């Protein structure tokens, strides 16, 4: 497909599309509601790269996510190959990072670190974990300089951790976004918290 | 992960050969001969192991001006009107040699992470700025309560004007319905809040009410209002306000 | 190509703006092009050529030094002519934005006259009066003005130079301002004199022609 | 790696007249008279199917210069002042006559969703060059409760209370209607979201 | 210090462009520095000396009054001479972007020629022709064009102004366009006239001495 | 307005710089205003009057035709004379971002002078005499220069063009440059040649006048 005819382009399932961004973007965009099919992959690349410089658009329409929000995705790397299919769950497959003499494989998750200086006694709780979106409960990090005990599959006396503002004893399930402790700690004893999260 | 760098920026100042008799500092000061050298290699930029920007969107501008400059792509295209030596279009040298420009007029972008090297051709006056503006992250825009009242505008029907009743009546006696039993209502009013404010003035009291196949009180299939059956073995006539009419003037 | 064509200009001031010089120009000194960089605009860095100098070259050019006998059968000295114009004004002075009687400025001629709304163009003018003595003042393309003698909305107006000076009528604040153009402005520079006459006859011409010398007095 | 970023950028060149050769083409080539036709419409600019310029966000750019040309807003307003003919106040006609500017300075931007048109004035040389600003729109929304709770009643009614139908019928016979072609309808609640829960209430 | 410097020009339009005014410049009606700010820019706001002021200044500065008597022993009239020129085209009218006999414009030295792809130079000079037509027609740079006579790929061309005027030779849509320099323009300006020839013997010269005295007729 | 003024320029280069050109201006060979577009801006693409063409005509209009005969009764040939001036320079070169005798550049006027921490000005002037040379090799602005016979720290500096040049006093690196005029720069252009005294008695003058011929050699 060059660059030069459209700046925009849609729609064969079973072709497969060298891309030139180089005269100008490119806009792609997929077939749409695709009834039980899926099973059809179709295919756009660098054969040159204009990917980075012009890169890919592309889109979706609506409908079926190819991955989350369904905004339209856009490709700096370099080289890149795509392969995506219609995927049964009303979803497009994407290969994650990847390109022609490169393996960028699979997926790395996001850890973040927060410290909390503990201050003014008090202090068994702490609210909104990481101040954007939630906490990822299934790997509990918190930290008094001891590393905390596990929140745990069963929440327990033994299981250390309050869980968001609980009215009386703590609260038996976790929650992303508030955590409480069972304990008070101390001033300058630190309760340290990170999280393994899905997306920054 | 790494939140790399949302935005940050870049900006290069070079003065010329002897000039500056100094080297390159940072994204300070550069150095070279203008003319001798067309681009940059950017180590001459300010480098941090992030790496920097989105390549497709990128601002490169010198003096003040924006321009577009990296990679040497343009709108107008014109590889073979880059065309040193001003032989025209075609790529067939003429007069003086003409040469595929590689890189056209500005800045040519280069491979892998980022342009290694941005690669320029244009002629500057000694002493240069370039304003390099490579962003991250996003821009939300926020309004306030502006939004809740703008957006729902499609969204509902809203109550419009309200309007004053005047001429509303009343039934004295529900048993035995009509003059001489009628009580006008006093003004006051409606600014429809519920349906309920519509289904009134839409069927105000005494309203006739025929539905074709239903039996039912119109309550039942509507919801609303109290229904009385009406004109059984009866038509319904215009009454005339004019008293002549002997049957349908005079009650 | 308007990206480096629009990097352009940087500085402004035309000393710094540039000029492509004229090929094979020796009309300066014999030495060097009009509007070669000179060691002005190097003091002040600019290393082209440029329009500042294109301008005094010429200017030199056309100066005649003191003295210099300009000679015609006509008989008008050399000396420019200033244009002398009117400055129609009409109206009321208003101003919506402000009361009655509201102080404000109205640039007449991009001459700012300071006048209270309510003003006719009389009371206008006898405000115009008081900018025009500041245009005299700051003398600024402006030689000298004079009330209209039957017209209180009328200014006669003076240029300080001898070139031609046409604008545009337009109505600010309920006043209309215009420039009615009385004497036309005459090529001519510094104070020239006539000699006197002197008569000719030219090789085989039969008839004696006359000449006037205009020696340069400045 | 890089987070890149979340913009984009538009342009045009346009030559004038005849001296193109060539149509105006995606946001590459633009032809007309600039004289003829004031500002443009852009599909003669790099589109996307949607998104121009997030509303509380544009940069209009051309030249190399950089202006508010916006929405033709401008805090001079002066759409009185946009003035062809150039009279000066008031916005009362004098001389040649006078308009109130429908398009003040450059760039106006009509459409209501999104500005799918600009409108534009000025007179430029034979090339033109354009850049263009297209921020990400998607997120800015607010404000809780107890306010916006308060925004309902005085002004766009409410849907109320809803209300059971236990006397509906519905024709079984649409030729000849009704009886002894009719059926009983079995009890539903109506809560009016449109007008047509309404008209047929 | 270029940011300021930048800051610069705002409204281009040369009434608008500043001049850095010549010091102690009486050379305008004894008067003012060349390019001195005049009513016609404030009018139009700008109130620095500037570049339109300057050219005119010294244009009215270098014209002589109809009727001076220009005098030399050479002879040549003071008239200026506008240059005269060829346009060399060559090659087959080519866009690989429209097919074959596709119309197109080509500017011809900044003249638009609407040509077909597949012209030669002649059929393309034959557009050529239309376009010098609205070049004379609108009285652009070029005064009048003539077809090269031996040449249907040239053409003699002349300009409206008495400057010299120097193109580079290219080459479009398989076109070269060049321009070939006929005819040197010379210095002058209106229309001027010799009265004849007087002879003068110099004070204490023994050989008589020819002069030339050109009158302006415009 | 100032926005679409501020548009305004683009490509620099006063070819592309627009001129309002004279209204009913004929004055280039009777036919078109000073300043109007010219084929050499046409192909470069700038479509409108400019302030190249305005130099180069009113240039065109004070050039007289070789052989031309310029009479005053003064006898100052024609010719341009240019200014001549000194560059007092003072102070010893210092720099305190580098260690003592370190070589760095100095702009003189615009002139770069290499020169090391610690000299005085006239070890500076010493560097200043090769700048000079530069100056005067690349033919910028500067004729020639000659030491101050005095003194060191002086020089006597000789300009290009006929043109007047003062420059402001400044101190850098401990080195105070400054520019003192020695001779004033005169109108003129060309070579011209005196032909001798022609004593003319005016026509009912009873006193003879003498005239000086002036042909124009160059």
């Amino acid at each position: 497909y060059n660059a030069s005819s459209g700046q925009t382009l849609t729609a064969e399932w079973g072709k497969s599309y060298a891309i030139n961004t180089s005269s100008g973007r490119v806009t792609i965009n997929l077939p749409k509601g695709t009834v039980n099919d899926y099973n059809k992959v179709i295919r756009a690349r660098d054969v040159f790269a204009t990917w980075n410089v012009n890169p890919v658009t592309l889109v979706a329409a609506s409908g079926d996510t190819i991955k989350g929000s369904a905004v339209p995705v856009e490709i700096n790397v370099r080289f890149s190959d795509l392969e995506l299919v219609y995927c049964a769950p009303g979803r497009w497959e994407y290969v994650k990072n990847k390109q022609i003499d490169k393996i960028t494989s699979s997926d790395i998750s996001n850890v973040a670190r927060k410290e909390f200086l503990v201050e003014v006694q008090g202090q068994t709780d702490f609210l909104d974990v990481f101040r954007g979106t939630s906490y990822n409960v299934n790997n509990i990090r918190v930290k008094h300089r001891g590393n905390e005990l596990y929140y745990g599959d069963v929440f327990s006396e033994n299981s250390d951790f309050g869980s968001p503002g609980e009215n009386e004893g703590e609260l038996v399930p976790l929650d992303g976004f508030n955590i409480r402790l069972r304990q008070p700690c101390n001033i300058g004893d630190t309760v340290q918290i990170e999280t393994f999260m899905d997306g920054v | 992960s790494q939140w790399r760098s949302s935005y940050t920026r870049r900006q290069i100042r070079l003065l010329d050969s002897k000039l500056t008799s100094k080297t390159s500092l940072e994204g300070s000061i550069y150095v070279t001969d203008l003319s001798t050298m067309k681009s940059i290699p950017f180590s001459a930029f300010g480098l941090i192991p992030g790496e920097p920007i989105n390549p497709n969107s990128l601002e490169v501008r010198f003096n003040g001006i924006l321009q577009e400059l990296a990679g040497t792509v343009g709108m107008p295209l014109f590889h073979c009107v880059g065309a040193d030596s001003d032989d025209e279009v075609e790529c067939s040298v003429l007069g003086g040699t003409w040469e595929q420009s590689h890189t056209d007029y500005s800045v040519e972008t280069d491979e892998n992470g980022i342009p290694e090297i941005l690669h320029f051709d244009s002629v500057f006056e000694h002493g240069d700025i370039i304003n390099i503006t490579w962003f991250n992250n996003d821009l939300g825009t926020l309004l306030t309560k502006d939004e809740i009242i703008d957006e729902t505008d499609n969204l509902y029907v809203s109550q419009g004007p309200g309007v004053d009743i005047s001429g509303d009546v009343n039934l004295t006696d529900f048993d035995k319905i009509g003059w001489p039993n009628v009580e006008a209502v006093q003004s006051y009013q409606r600014a429809f809040n519920a349906v309920s404010n519509i289904f009134d003035t839409i069927y105000p009291i005494g309203t006739i009410y025929e539905n074709a196949v239903n039996p039912n009180n119109p309550v039942t299939y509507m919801g609303f209002g109290s229904w009385k059956l009406f004109g059984q073995g009866k038509v319904l006539v215009g009454w005339n306000e004019d008293i002549s009419d002997p049957n349908f003037a005079l009650n | 190509s308007l990206l480096n064509n629009k990097a352009g200009v940087i500085s402004r001031l035309a000393d710094f703006l540039g000029f492509r010089p004229k090929t094979g120009d020796i009309d300066v000194m014999n030495r060097q092009s009009v509007g070669s960089v000179t060691i002005s605009q190097l003091a002040k860095g600019f290393y082209e050529p440029n329009i500042e100098s294109a301008i005094n070259d010429v200017h030199n050019f056309s100066i005649k030094d003191v003295g210099t006998i300009i000679t015609n059968k006509t008989g008008v000295s050399p000396e420019g002519v200033s244009q002398t114009d009117y400055w129609a004004f009409s109206g009321t002075v208003t101003d919506d934005s402000l009361p009655p009687g509201s102080p404000i400025t109205v640039l007449v001629f991009g001459l700012p006259v300071s006048a209270t709304t309510g003003m006719t163009a009389i009371e206008f003018v006898a405000k115009v009066r008081v900018a025009l003595q500041e245009a005299i003042a700051s003398f600024t393309a402006i030689n000298s003005y004079k009330d209209h003698p039957t017209d209180g909305s009328k200014l006669e107006v003076t240029y300080l130079d001898n070139q031609k000076h046409v604008l545009s009528t337009y109505s600010t604040y309920g006043i209309t301002i215009s420039q009615e153009i009385i004497s036309e402005s005459k090529p001519g520079y510094g104070t020239w004199n006539l000699l006197g006459a002197q008569t000719v006859t030219l090789d085989n011409q039969q008839t004696p022609t006359v000449f006037y010398h205009f020696e340069r007095t400045a």
